[PDB]
């Protein structure tokens, strides 16, 4: 019911209308006892750059309080990965501001919770192996009477202001330069041997937030069990054994732009595709071009593409041919799914996986490696060292854009007007296409 | 010297090609879309070149299941169109853009992104089309049968000296063609304020505020109480209750003064309703007599437990 | 036959003839985007005789059939443009080009 003026659900509409609805059930309750019958009822990490890493000395700053819920505020070592969460290994030294407890390789309770417009400070010894707390100028101390908080560390290559926020919360750190906004400096600091990080920069340090969007790297080896063995036709073999393998997304690196194919080898739930240059969708689900024409009245308007992320499912040898345009091949079967659509583009060779088995896929009428490299008669294929097996990990960090834009905005016709270009300065590495400042 | 020049230099293939490009900045009005949707755009501002390079202005809308917006450092040269994430248009020269590929739509002008023009873009609500037009013009819309999930909203971009003006009321112009402008899904509580399309800065020179990830349409989800069937002591019970029930629809409306009619007509004093609870049917008396049972069901099925006690009458 | 795009309009009445000066100011780039050229980036309006063969031959004749304050993206082909020679350092073998040409004074 057609222009209904009230198409919208419970959450918003005018019910004081329907309190006439609400109430009519309110006062026939009455009706009831009066009867007898009663009723009765992510996790985001940040950090300065690692240049400012300093390893000796005294040295203190301070977090803000603002909202509920994650506020964790500490030093770690320059080594701390943002792909895990805070803490949980020796790497972190920080401070959990809600929970009354402090993180380092585990939990152990310290001072109380926060509130909320708090001044948190933190302050650090380098020289020598203590590290104390405090909190709204009141010092936190310990379950065993003790302010001195994190002791008995290692001196390695220093340690960085590090923070984690959660899932609404709001932070507020300061690195100096701002004394006008030291809050509590004038009683613990000055007074006790520490310093700010005002005492000699000219600059705005940057910070190095976690990345939201998961880009690749190359395969390390660093995991429980991921291990890439390269062999001499001239597969590439696997091993990926563990308690939790649920999904990794794995490409090769080179693409080709716009007469070969290329054959992997699985037992049994498994994907092959290609990935073109853009590909950060983390999902362990079946997902997503698709652009008309338009030939100056319309008439036709059919379409572009197909390709945006390629779809396939003893030996399954499934094989995405190329040019031209893009083809499957399974097992010899030339079956459907013809995504046989790419103007000018590059793509990545491509799988996406689970793990069940060990030693569970391979890689590689002639065959490929020619259509890569810049020698191309190359009819016998070759594997090379720049051939790359990389695995789509999810957080690595990114620089923070000192200066933004000097945008205004207005509401009568809603202006909004910057007049302040800006410039990067990106280099792009050609053949794992991705711009870079 | 020359050999390395006329070899390694050329192909721009094994080196890291550099580059320098303007910062781009997105703005949207707080609106969101889980019939067919129009906002619009005028463009008070032109700065072909303001750079030693060329400027920029894209107009169209997005999604929010992906794509954090990261500004140029992280897909390509950042800004609107340039993901799956984000179908953008608008140009000197209109070709168009979806996911960094740009596409060479037509109209007969060839129309700047002058001081003097009006975009008129559309969506549409229950169907995966969009389509634009310049003046009035059709520039032959284009976008159809891309994913449906999340939430649509304009997002507009650019890195100029360029000043725009949001016409999303403060209407000035804009055809009506289909049926839906944005000034509608503002309606009930939310209000008109402009970010910065998600927002990771505070550009304060003390301390940027920092922030946490997000936390998330007409078609709800009700609640279900058929399948808890009752027991036949407690549904003569509860239609003991709704006997002294169907009599408050009376005491509410005896004060109102529309009586007794065998027609139904409640703007002229005509009820056939007056006639108390089970000895009406369920014809005119149905809107109380079946309004009893299924929430009475959920009464004592709803854990509010109310046994078999005392006297219903 | 050079694709010519226009982008711009200008006036179209007024266009240059054989035997004057073309202030340009230009922008060129491969067709994989790279940029190669540019007159916005040093700075100075480039100038150049038609018909005396300096410019090569899609450039001249891309700015033949233009007007003043219209501006044009050139798709030359590589045969009319540096061939399969091309250019030892900045442009490779047998690569079609994308200027980006405007007009804005002629003689």
């Amino acid at each position: 019911q057609r222009r209904n003026p009230r198409l919208v659900p419970y959450a918003l509409l005018d019910d004081r209308t329907k309190k006439s609805n609400k109430d009519s059930l309110r006062e026939a309750v009455r009706t009831l006892l009066g009867y007898g019958y009663n009723l009765e009822a992510r996790f985001r990490i940040f950090r300065a750059e690692k240049t400012y890493a300093v390893k000796a000395g005294r040295w203190y700053f301070e977090f803000e309080a603002v909202t509920a819920g994650d506020m964790r505020v500490g030093w770690s070592r320059p080594g701390c990965q943002p792909d895990q969460e805070l803490g949980s290994d020796e790497r972190a030294f920080a401070f959990d501001g809600f929970k009354a407890q402090r993180w380092h390789q585990g939990n152990e309770h310290y001072g109380r919770s926060w509130q909320a417009g708090d001044v948190v400070g933190c302050m650090v010894d380098m020289t020598e192996h203590t590290m104390m707390f405090t909190l709204n100028g009141e010092i936190l101390l310990d379950d065993s009477g003790s302010e001195l908080a994190f002791k008995d560390f290692d001196v390695g290559d220093g340690f960085i202001p590090v923070c984690s926020l959660g899932v609404a919360q709001v932070g507020r750190m300061n690195f100096g330069k701002d004394v006008s906004t030291l809050k509590y400096f004038t009683i613990c600091g000055l007074q006790e041997g520490y310093e700010p990080f005002a005492v000699n920069t000219n600059r705005d340090i940057t910070m190095w937030l976690s990345k939201r969007l998961p880009q690749f790297l190359q395969v390390p080896s660093s995991h429980e069990h991921i291990e890439v063995t390269r062999i001499d036709v001239t597969q590439k073999s696997f091993g990926s054994q563990n308690s939790s393998t649920d999904i990794m997304f794995y490409r090769l690196s080179m693409p080709i732009e716009c007469t070969y194919y290329y054959s992997v080898r699985i037992f049994p739930n498994v994907w092959v595709g290609w990935i073109t240059s853009d590909f950060h969708q983390y999902d362990t689900a079946f997902d997503l071009v698709t652009v008309t024409l338009g030939d100056e009245k319309g008439k036709v308007h059919e379409s572009i593409k197909r390709s945006n992320y390629m779809v396939c499912a003893n030996n399954g040898l499934e094989i995405g041919c190329v040019v031209g345009l893009l083809t499957f091949t399974a097992n010899g079967k030339d079956l459907s799914t013809y995504y046989q659509v790419e103007p000018s583009t590059k793509l990545f060779p491509a799988v996406f996986a689970q793990a069940t088995s060990p030693n569970v896929f391979q890689f590689e009428a002639g065959l490929f490696k020619s259509e890569h490299k810049n020698p191309v008669p190359q009819c016998p294929p070759r594997l090379h060292v720049q051939f790359l097996s990389h695995v789509l990990w999810s957080r690595m960090p990114n620089q923070f854009l000192k200066v933004d834009v000097s945008r205004i905005s207005e509401r009568q016709g809603w202006l909004v007007q910057c007049l302040e270009p800006l410039q990067f300065m990106s280099l792009h590495i050609p053949e794992e296409n991705r711009s870079v400042d | 010297q020359h050999l390395i020049c006329d070899n390694l230099l050329p192909g721009r293939d094994l080196l890291l090609q550099t580059r320098l490009v303007n910062h781009v900045s997105s703005m949207r009005p707080n609106i969101f879309l889980g019939k067919k949707w129009y906002y619009e755009l005028m463009v008070d501002h032109t700065e072909p070149f303001v750079t030693a390079e060329a400027t920029h202005l894209r107009v169209g809308w997005a999604s929010t299941e992906g794509y954090s917006p990261y500004p140029g450092g992280g897909e390509e040269w950042g800004g609107n169109g340039v993901g799956d994430d984000l179908f953008s248009y608008g140009f000197d020269g209109l070709h168009l853009w979806s996911g960094c590929i740009a596409r060479t739509v037509s109209s007969p002008n060839q129309h700047l992104l002058r001081t003097d023009d009006v975009i008129s873009c559309c969506l549409d609500l229950s169907a995966p089309s969009i389509s634009f037009r310049i003046n009035g013009q059709p520039v032959q819309g284009m976008f159809e049968n891309f994913n449906i999930d999340g939430l649509f909203f304009p997002v507009v971009s650019f890195s100029a000296g360029i000043k725009v003006r949001f016409l999303l009321g403060e209407f000035k112009f804009l055809p009506p063609p289909g049926y839906a402008p944005c000034y509608e899904a503002v309606l009930p509580k939310e209000k008109l304020k402009v970010e910065h399309s998600r927002e990771y800065k505070q550009e304060r020179t003390y301390t940027r505020d920092l922030l946490g990830p997000t936390v998330s349409a007409f078609t709800p989800i009700p609640v279900d109480t058929s399948q808890i069937v009752l027991p036949p002591h407690l549904e003569r019970i509860r239609e003991k209750l709704a006997e002294n029930i169907h009599e408050l629809w009376v005491m509410n409306k005896i004060e109102l003064g529309w009586q007794y009619g065998p027609v139904r007509d409640d703007n002229k004093r005509q009820h056939p309703c007056l006639v108390e609870f089970s000895k009406l049917p369920e014809q005119e008396r149905n809107y109380n007599l079946q309004m009893s049972l299924e929430t009475l069901k959920t009464l004592l099925a709803l854990g509010c437990h109310v046994g078999i006690s005392d006297e219903h009458a | 036959g050079v694709e010519i795009e226009t982008i711009s309009p200008g006036d179209g009445r007024t266009f240059p003839k054989k035997g004057q000066t073309c202030v340009v100011h230009y922008t060129g780039m491969l067709q994989n985007g790279k940029k190669f050229d540019s007159s916005r980036d040093r700075n100075k309006p480039f100038k150049f005789r038609i018909g005396k063969q300096e410019v090569i031959k899609g450039f001249e004749e891309g700015a033949a059939q233009m007007s003043l304050g219209q501006r044009a993206k050139l798709t030359c082909t590589p045969d009319v443009a540096y061939g399969a020679t091309g250019h030892p350092g900045v442009i490779p073998p047998n690569a079609t080009l994308i200027f980006d040409v405007e007009l804005l004074n002629l003689e």
